[PDB]
């Protein structure tokens, strides 16, 4: 939101708002989280995948399917696909949707992206505890309207 | 989270080692204070080997509500244990002594000899679903904190009725 | 080799667990024993709980409550000897058959 | 251990129609779906060609299972509870599998001192619920 | 958020308003709480009244267990602690220990019990065995100035602690073999998909299961430590236990075995024969040559009639289970009656060995009667009603074509008629020269006499009446 | 379609290359092809961070690829197989690096690895057969 | 090849900062023990250590190389059986707690989401080790000696937890840098001391107690028989007991200030020290320096305040200590919490 | 969670410590003190003898209520980490579990179990 940090990987750069106190999850080279709550916004990974732009890895509505409930899920949760969209903004083509992992309690929400330039299929990532997902839902989707590479 | 490489069985077998020392003074030596030492030594190396897994917490908690609360304990009530320097001399007491270590020893060869027919490396295969999960972003105090109180809700709420009726029936019987 | 000589551990303190008991003399070193019965068993559950079953730890929270069982069962054992003791002068185990 | 015997028919069935992940096969559906909570079945598993190494029947009750929390084979709660492509089997229905070796146990057996499934296998079910 | 417990959760009202009152009250509890926690009981019978004729549905996250044949059980264990509160009111009162806690362990060991009925959890059926066994030590013990009592302390909580610890132990193995899982019903899957059922391992964690189990309930092979401790602490907490005990524990057998154990049946139905055929034998020789009242019972009503309720058990295609409904039914208050009679003439007298129960019919007539109908009827003689109950134990069981139990169970009945008749003829009695100065200073005479006489009717009408109650008991699908 | 040859799993690695000695040449190179075919189902588990599968598999079908490539080896055509010998080395180091990728769990070293480790095993054991 | 390990012979493990951190602890032990004997036998006295240079700078190490040689006796009744492994378990206690604290901007040790449970955890062990020494002899005035400070030790560690507990639920955490995350956002407002002075009140006089303040009531009255059970503990043993007795009064306080206080933080929020200049050139140096200084500081305050307490009050003898933290500090570090539920219920 | 070589090395190395110090005293040092050394200080008496010094009776309770009240904090640490993550629900729970151990020391302290 007001902070916007390339983060120095030579690859992505995107927006992350406030004092954001920096942690390392597992999806290195960034991350960004809260004091008072847990569950907290972005982070993102890399992979290596030697295809094109994401346009190739098939339709939009069955590639996102295929791991928005077998990748980004775990058998004892309950995932709800939300809105989809495509950005082209380089003709990158990312994908960047919402969606919600329903959990015996936690019920997590997430603002998912996907990039396929000349870095291979590395991902952003946005979350909340559902219990306040709704006040800030806005704030957190031009965080994700950020994603761009070079 | 995972280990540093072929330092690991180093460890281990040193834990062994330690371990099987530890539990052979807990159960040859005479003098009972000597014997509650060397039971901490042995909580203490395994609290370790409860550390070296990656189980975090069931390995501090383990090493505070034992190697503390219950040995200080055990110690306090070896103050009320006179007399010790029994007989020694290659299973001091009678011939229980060495019925005892008979039987215990046909115990170990029996599952001593069921184990090493598993392949534990082969049932680990088998699930690749169960520990492949985490549940999308977690780490090891919040697995627990949270999958105590979402499934297990009646253990949890049942465990403090236990523990007072346990503290009442304490004091009302070590009391005079 | 974690996976398999934990558990070549496991019977290996169990059964020396069981045996300390049998042969004990003293009140103090039957519960002792008792106690390294169950870490042993306790000893024996985690492992299977780190290879597998980490989506929801079943057996660490199973730990949890056989150590807290354990503690109770270590406060009333000593608070029962405290009534023993002031009973009888002397807490000898086996000297004490007049219930048979 | 490995194979024992058994004795049962078939039912035989019609063609089976793939759906681009495993093989499907239906011989009745009766009643009503199933969410994600406990069901009862009864299994009747063979090897590719010929063989049979288990069935529910050669116990008593048929086994209890989780259709829709991840406890079973990938091909099963794909193909009963109903996989992509593919409708969820009925209250009373009854369906015919065969399992390719990736949703099933994959490249690798079960040992027990001499394992008790062929390495690299891929099955076959007939399961009906009850 | 749910109304499975309050059966439960009444008691912990009833609990914490016992514990509450000492802390606030000063002195006008002892005959007030005496009620007062009857009170809680018969709340929790008539909230389980509700529950009858209900679903199998499951519990909190699928946790302990509601259906049917548990909540039959859930309900015996309720009137086991109704009939047992007032014999262990007036005992404990003349001896001039605290009461408050007396009770609080009482129901806290009930409230256990209540919760291991069901407890298809592997973690729940844990933890209630010991809610269930470490309010045990402290009521075996309750008497602390008395030897005996701490003796049966040290050999109770040394041999509950050890077999505990294998019965975990087992289920530390059963938790390993079948790649992680907890859920009762949910074994048998999960135990496939890990493909090591048929293999060894399986077979250890039965047999240290088995072991574990058998302690609770003690048949003959590790019988050892019953008979101590029902001599060492005090009547009423033996009674108790006697009754409270076998019921919880032959409760959480049948689950345990039933459910998890499709596949090895033939290795388990031996097994446990094995016990039975030891049980009823063991049992019953050692209680001929008893002198004393508590210990010649723990023999006989324990030692061996913890026989023939297994003796279906192995014999079981569900349609035996309503039998060893009616026998446990007809157990408690063929049990519960002697144990009343025994704690009323001990605490009159002060004696306890048996060659001091001579003459009691002179002086007081109706007491030696109403202990008379009760032993009878343990001995199982036609007219009363255990005699139906092993009947009906054995016409379903021959029915089932084991045939080398039910001769034995006879043969062993036979043979136990022996002490029955012993005692019953050293009642009947007039050598004036003979009867020790005990019964002969007896000033004969609310709560006791209650208790005895509706317990020991119970004894002899259900015996003829046993068909509401067979009808009943068929229902049962666990 | 019938059944398959189990060929010596069996034991609980105890037993195994520490008790029921033997290993014959071209026996290994059933183990060798089979941990090719093998390594490469952790894909779906590298893609979903499991973290402690990725360690375990990889120790296991090292420990026993790590003396496999050393009796296989000989036993390829021993006149002109300088490249086989050449070829563990690679197929020996980028496992020992995946290895260091995967304690400290790193994500673009370990799928970048991940490819480049199995795209060599299937050259050492094709200089096998 | 690769025949066993290639990269994985030693080269993974380097014992540099392990070392660092071992040398600074040294030098603020000599730093404290300076402190004391220049403060506490100097407010209406003549000055400290003297005669040791220009002052006692070098009297630290000095009085630490005397105790090294000192002849250990090693007496007769209990021998290295026990003796020996009696002050290891009490110097390993404190030494290994030194892992989870930090002292500045990106300067953990290990981030160990468990760092002050470990903390909670090592804190008590040492009456393990304590009851072992006292009784590694025979004779009384060491038995009696280490068993008085062994159970009043015990007496004290439940209010610790309940008010390390009504912080971690303040910042929803158990590793020591993310509490003062939670704690640098209003530079001092945020601070937690007063969000919870009522469990700062406990912890701090809890603390007291726990590092053994007072062991001994006064300059002439003994540590409660002849001495706290280290009499025949002569050389490099005294010298390991005294050393753990200050790590024990450093690591509360280092602990006390990292809770209840900010951590690295300024008066003004941590981040805010960047912000308000629109550029930074070379501030990591001057960071890893100013954490050490604004941190070191407050603990140095609470050192101060400790000094100055211990000629204020007669402390208690262990008829009165036990009543105080039973029947005083446990009702009111429970009823703390109870009040922070419903505070943190938003 | 991600490395605990650090912590692996500080254990071995501060457990190398005590048996250092030990050793390198040892070195440098006299070998000599051939003295009774068979008895301990202060107790210029020269004293020797006696036992049964327990008092175990008082400081007993206060170890049992200790040794019970102390299994509430590794439960409570569970919960005082998954307040937020969870909803409200763990709130009551808790609320329950503490309120039995308050219970219980109230009750402690009535009948008198903390005592001089």
């Amino acid at each position: 939101n007001y902070r916007s940090y390339v983060d120095a990987n030579d690859g992505y750069s995107y927006l992350y708002p406030a004092d954001w106190r920096d942690f390392d999850f597992l999806g290195h080279d960034s991350a960004f989280k809260d004091r008072n709550v847990q569950l907290q916004s972005v982070r993102v990974a890399f992979i290596p995948t030697q295809k094109t732009d994401i346009r190739d890895l098939g339709p939009m509505d069955e590639a996102i399917f295929n791991l928005v409930n077998e990748v980004y899920a775990a058998p004892n949760q309950i995932p709800t696909i939300y809105e989809m969209q495509e950005r082209t903004v380089d003709g990158r083509n990312y994908w960047t949707f919402e969606y919600d992992l329903e959990a015996p309690g936690y019920g997590v929400s997430a603002f998912a992206t996907i990039a396929i330039g000349n870095g291979r299929y590395y991902t952003l990532i946005v979350t909340a505890n559902e219990r306040r997902w709704s006040r800030l839902r806005n704030k957190l989707k031009v965080v994700a309207d950020s994603f761009k590479i070079s | 989270m995972d280990l540093p490489g072929p330092i690991h069985e180093i460890l281990m077998l040193f834990g062994e080692f330690i371990l099987l020392l530890g539990g052979l003074g807990v159960v040859l030596l005479t003098n009972p204070i000597y014997s509650a030492f060397s039971l901490g030594l042995v909580l203490v190396c395994i609290s370790l080997f409860y550390f070296l897994l990656n189980s975090y917490f069931v390995a501090v908690a383990q090493l505070l509500i034992y190697v503390g609360a219950i040995n200080v304990l055990i110690i306090f009530a070896v103050m009320f244990v006179n007399g010790s320097e029994w007989s020694k001399d290659k299973n001091y007491w009678t011939i229980g002594d060495g019925f005892t270590s008979l039987v215990c020893i046909t115990f170990v060869f029996s599952l001593m000899t069921t184990i090493p027919d598993t392949s534990w490396y082969g049932i680990l295969w088998t699930t690749r679903s169960n520990q492949i999960v985490e549940q999308g972003l977690i780490n090891n105090v919040q697995q627990i904190g949270i999958h105590l109180a979402t499934d297990f809700y009646l253990p949890f709420e049942l465990i403090s009725i236990i523990l007072l009726v346990s503290l009442i029936g304490a004091i009302t019987m070590a009391r005079q | 080799m974690m996976f398999e000589h934990v558990l070549f551990l496991s019977v290996y303190l169990f059964s020396i667990g069981i045996y300390g008991l049998i042969t004990s003399r003293n009140m103090v070193r039957a519960l002792i024993c008792l106690e390294l019965i169950l870490n042993s068993i306790n000893l024996n559950l985690v492992t299977f709980s780190d290879l597998f079953d980490s989506r929801q730890l079943k057996g660490d929270i199973f730990a949890i409550f056989v150590i807290a069982l354990a503690a109770a069962e270590a406060a009333i054992g000593l608070s029962i000897l405290s009534s023993i003791h002031r009973n009888r002068k002397s807490t000898r185990i086996n000297q004490s058959n007049l219930l048979n | 251990a490995r194979a024992a015997l058994e004795l049962h028919r078939s039912l035989c069935p019609l063609l089976v129609s793939p759906r681009e992940l495993e093989f499907l096969q239906v011989r009745d559906p009766s009643f009503c779906s199933v969410s994600m909570v406990v069901t009862q079945i009864h299994y009747t598993a063979r090897f590719p060609d010929g063989t049979v190494f288990d069935s529910s029947y050669k116990r008593g009750r048929p086994l209890t299972m989780r259709i829709g929390a991840g406890k079973i084979l990938r091909g099963l709660q794909q193909g009963i509870g109903g996989g992509g492509g593919v409708t969820p089997m009925l209250v009373g229905g009854k369906r015919k599998l065969m399992i390719p070796p990736i949703l099933a146990y994959g490249p690798e057996p079960a040992g027990c001192f001499s394992e008790a499934v062929f390495a690299q296998a891929e099955m076959n079910f007939c399961a009906l619920a009850a | 958020n749910g109304s499975f417990i309050f059966p439960e959760c009444i008691l912990i009202f009833g609990l914490i308003l016992l514990l509450m009152i000492d802390s606030t009250s000063d002195q006008k509890d002892r005959p007030w709480f005496y009620f007062i926690s009857s009170t809680s009981l018969v709340i929790s019978i008539t909230a389980l009244l509700f529950r009858w004729r209900e679903e199998p549905i499951i519990s909190f996250s699928g946790n302990f267990q509601t259906n049917n044949f548990n909540e039959i059980f859930q309900f015996l264990i309720l009137l086991c602690s109704t009939l047992c509160i007032p014999l262990s009111v007036e005992y404990i009162e003349c001896t001039e220990m605290a009461i408050t806690e007396f009770l609080l362990f009482v129901l806290t060991a009930t409230l256990g019990g209540m919760f291991l009925c069901g407890a298809n959890d592997l973690i729940t059926i844990f933890v209630a065995p010991e809610c269930f066994s470490l309010c045990s030590y402290l009521l075996s013990g309750y008497t602390k100035r008395d030897l005996r009592s701490n003796e049966a302390t040290m050999k109770y909580l040394l041999m509950g602690g050890a077999s505990s610890s294998i019965l975990v132990h087992g289920f530390s193995w059963l938790y390993g073999s079948s790649g992680g899982e907890i859920e009762l019903q949910e074994i048998v899957n999960g135990l496939i998909n890990t493909q090591m059922y048929n293999s060894p391992g399986i077979s250890i964690a039965l047999i240290s299961i088995t072991v574990g189990l058998g302690f609770k309930l003690s048949p003959a092979p590790f019988h050892q430590w019953t008979p101590d401790v029902y001599e060492g602490s005090p009547t009423p907490v033996v009674a108790f236990l006697s009754v409270t005990s076998k019921v919880a524990a032959s409760a959480s057998a049948t689950r345990i075995l039933d459910i998890p154990f499709y596949f090895s049946s033939n290795e388990w139905h031996l097994l446990l024969e094995i016990l039975a055929i030891l049980s009823m034998i063991l049992g019953n020789l050692l209680a001929i040559t008893q002198t004393s009242m508590k210990r010649m019972l723990a023999y006989s009503s324990i030692g061996q009639i913890g026989y023939v309720i297994i003796g279906i058990i192995v014999g079981d295609s569900n349609d035996g289970y309503a039998s060893m409904i009616t026998y446990m039914l007809f157990y408690i208050s063929m049990n519960l009656g002697t144990f009343a009679c025994i704690v009323l003439f001990g605490l009159r007298t002060g004696t306890d060995n048996i060659r001091d129960y001579a003459g009691l019919y002179m002086k007081d007539p109706f007491l030696a009667l109403s202990l008379a109908l009760c032993l009878l009827s343990l001995g199982g003689l036609p007219p009363l009603a255990g005699f139906f109950g092993k009947l009906y134990l054995f016409w379903c069981g021959w029915q089932a074509g084991l045939y080398f139990l039910v001769s034995i169970g006879l043969l062993t009945s036979v043979l136990s008629i022996y002490y029955y008749l012993k005692i019953i003829k050293l009642l009947m009695t007039g050598r004036n020269q003979e009867i020790t100065p005990y019964v002969r200073n007896y000033r004969r005479s609310n709560s006791i006499e209650l208790s005895m006489t509706v317990c020991v009717i119970a004894s002899t009408i259900p015996g003829i009446s046993m068909n509401p109650i067979l009808a009943i008991a068929q229902d049962t699908l666990f | 379609p019938p059944g398959t040859v189990p060929r010596w799993g069996t034991r609980s690695y105890v037993r195994e290359r520490f008790f029921e000695p033997g290993l014959t040449t071209e026996e290994a190179a059933a183990r060798i092809r089979q941990t090719a075919e093998g390594m490469r189902t952790l894909r779906p588990m590298l893609e979903t961070m499991s973290w402690k599968y990725v360690l375990f598999y990889v120790r296991l079908k090292s420990k026993y690829l790590d003396l496999d490539l050393t009796t296989a080896m000989a036993g390829v055509p021993e006149p002109r197989r300088p490249e086989y010998v050449l070829v563990a080395n690679e197929l020996v180091d980028n496992m020992t690096e995946f290895d260091r990728f995967v304690r400290t769990p790193k994500v673009y070293e370990s799928y970048l690895y991940y490819e480049k480790t199995l795209k060599s095993l299937d050259d050492v054991a094709e200089f096998l057969g | 090849s690769k025949l066993e390990l290639l990269k994985e012979v030693y080269g993974l493990i380097s014992i540099l900062p392990i070392l660092t951190l071992l040398l600074g602890i040294t030098i603020e032990v000599l730093v404290i023990v300076w402190l004391e004997r220049e403060i506490s036998a100097s407010i209406q006295q003549r000055i400290g250590p003297e005669y040791a240079g220009p002052l006692g700078l070098l009297q630290a190490i000095a009085d630490g190389t005397k105790l090294l040689f000192k002849e250990d006796i090693l007496p007769s009744r209990g021998d290295i059986s026990l003796f020996s492994i009696g002050p290891s378990i009490a110097v390993i206690s404190v030494l290994l707690s030194f892992l989870v604290i930090p002292l500045g901007y990106h300067f953990v040790l290990a981030d160990l989401s468990i760092g002050v449970f470990l903390w909670i955890a090592i804190s008590s062990i040492a009456p393990i080790g304590l009851l072992m020494a006292g009784y590694s002899s025979n004779n009384k005035y060491s038995f009696l000696g280490g068993l008085r400070a062994a159970a009043q030790s015990i007496s004290y560690e439940i209010p610790l937890t309940f008010c390390v507990l009504a912080i971690s639920l303040l910042s929803n955490s158990l590793s020591t840098v993310d509490i003062v995350e939670a704690q640098s956002k209003y530079g001092f407002f945020g601070w937690n001391i007063w969000r919870q002075p009522i469990g700062f009140l406990v912890f701090l006089i809890s603390s007291l107690a726990e590092c053994e303040r007072l062991p001994f009531d006064l300059p002439e009255a003994e540590e409660e028989l002849v001495a706290g059970y280290q009499t025949e503990y002569s050389g490099i043993k005294y010298g390991l007991f005294y050393l753990v007795s200050y790590l024990n009064l450093l690591v509360s306080s280092l602990f006390v200030t990292v809770l209840y206080l900010g951590g690295w933080n300024f008066s003004i929020p941590y981040i805010s020290f960047f912000d308000f200049f629109q550029m930074n050139k070379a501030v990591g140096i001057l960071e890893m320096t100013m954490g050490i200084f604004i941190t070191l500081t407050k603990a140095y305050l609470f050192l101060f305040i400790s000094i100055t307490i211990r000629w204020t009050l007669p402390r208690m003898r262990m008829d009165q200590l036990l009543n105080l933290g039973w029947k005083f500090l446990l009702p009111i570090s429970l009823g703390n919490l109870l009040l922070t539920t419903s505070f943190q219920l938003v | 969670l991600h490395e605990y070589d650090i912590f692996w090395t500080f254990l071995i190395i501060a457990s190398l410590i005590p048996i250092l110090a030990f050793s390198i005293s040892g070195l440098l040092a006299p070998v000599s003190e051939g003295p009774e050394k068979l008895s301990s200080y202060e107790s210029g008496i020269e004293p020797m003898g006696g036992a049964w010094v327990q008092f175990r009776i008082r400081y007993y309770m206060f170890a049992l209520v200790f040794v019970v009240f102390d299994v509430e904090t590794v439960f409570l640490y569970p919960w005082a980490m998954s307040f937020d993550v969870l909803g409200v629900s763990v709130f009551i729970e808790a609320l329950i579990f503490v309120l039995i151990l308050v219970v219980g020391l109230v009750y402690a302290w009535r009948k008198g179990a903390l005592e001089w």
